[PDB]
Formats: structure tokens, sequence, C-alpha cells
């Protein structure tokens, strides 16, 4: 039983670690276009 | 005018479809993390 929720933690754990991975490097993208996005826009509001 | 404000907002629907991704990832995580919760106290009091 010790080895099995041994496993069970090791793996989920690592799933997690990947998964907040993921969730991080798309919010670290994301916040780039945005702030991308809105200095373009504030172009464009310029522009029109 | 028009066409610099189409150009800018392409970035908008770049980023609904990673907000949809972004989504499911969480609900998926926070399964994964009811799951990895509950066997942390199980392997400590096993081996106490």
């Amino acid at each position: 039983t010790i080895n099995q929720m041994e496993i069970s933690l090791k793996e989920e754990e690592i799933q997690l670690n990947e998964a907040t991975e993921k969730t991080n490097q798309l919010l670290a993208n994301l916040d780039k276009e945005s702030k991308k996005a809105n200095q373009k826009g504030e172009e464009v509001a310029a522009t029109n | 005018l028009e066409k610099a404000r189409e150009d800018l907002a392409q970035i908008q629907a770049y980023i609904k479809n990673l907000k949809d991704v972004y989504t499911k990832q969480m609900e998926e995580k926070n399964e994964l993390e009811m799951k990895a919760a509950k066997t942390k106290k199980k392997i400590n009091t096993a081996r106490t």
C-alpha cells in the first residue's frame, strides 16, 4: 500500500507540474500579446 | 483607419482561442490537484 500511494503521488505530482508549466507559459505569452494589442489599438484609435 | 483596426484585432481572436484552451486546462488541472491531494497525508500516515 505504501508503494501504491507513493506511486500515485509521484505520477500525479509530475503531471501537475507539467500542467502548471503549461498554464504559466501561456499566461506570459498572452500578457505579451495583450500589451501589443493595447498599444496597436491605441495607434488605431489615433489613426481613425 | 478600418484596416488598422482589423489588423490590431486578430490579436483578440488569438487571445480567445488561448483563453478557451486555458479553460479546459485549469479545469483538468484542478481535477488532477484534488486527485493529488489526499495521498500526501496518506503516505505520511503510512510511514508514521
